[PDB]
């Protein structure tokens, strides 16, 4: 008897007011598909972020436009099923880095994806 | 519809 | 970027004849698929521990226990040229029983080698 | 050297 425990943490980033995806991040979502076809037990929690610029309305409405970008590559470009896949946006209530500087809120406009299952 | 920064 | 791991666990069983440590051909498909997770997994280490029912000299038991015990390292050292350096051996005699030893069936159980696999990658 | 059973 045997078993492997996949434990995954995917990072992506987006530019203001944005939620595509950049070509960079691509190689990494793919990865990801790649290894949530060995471990089809895994699922996926993708979580959308935005910094705390704008106005808050919209800023929720496009940190879950983050996640779901996340999962429709997944998805449509990968072929990973999205009923494996969750989504959630955040806004501006978990930032990872201080707003009040340009790098800090690159970092706050992100999606988190955590993976894990066994097999 | 529109952040800044 | 991205972060990903992945740990392995797992468990062989052999068993053996009364008084023998030899690994029967029953167990060599056995083998093989841990030897090629050992090769999947670098890292990854193992535990061989070995044991006899309760028939016999207790000294007679000690060295049987852990002779099982370097017979199944010696199939994935020699046969599938694993590191030695990632097997440990160790024997128990009778001391850790899995079943009955009353019986002919309990014997058999208790006459093995339990090989713990676990690492990362 | 010699189990039995
Ligand atoms: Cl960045
Ligand atoms: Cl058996």
């Amino acid at each position: 008897e045997l078993t492997e425990d996949l434990n995954m943490e995917l990072r992506v980033f987006f530019d203001t007011n944005k939620s595509n995806i950049k070509d960079q991040y691509k190689p990494e979502i793919a990865k990801v598909a790649e290894k949530l076809s060995e471990y089809p037990n895994a699922t996926a929690r993708i979580e959308g972020h935005t910094d705390n610029t704008g106005p808050r309305k919209l800023n929720e409405r496009l940190s879950l436009a983050r996640a779901n970008s996340v999962k429709s590559a997944l998805v449509n470009e990968y072929n990973v099923d999205a009923s494996r896949l969750s989504t959630q946006g955040f806004a501006w209530d978990q930032p990872i880095a201080d707003n009040k500087t340009k790098e800090g809120r690159a970092m706050n406009r992100r999606v988190f994806a955590t993976i894990t299952g066994s097999r | 519809a529109x952040k800044x920064x």
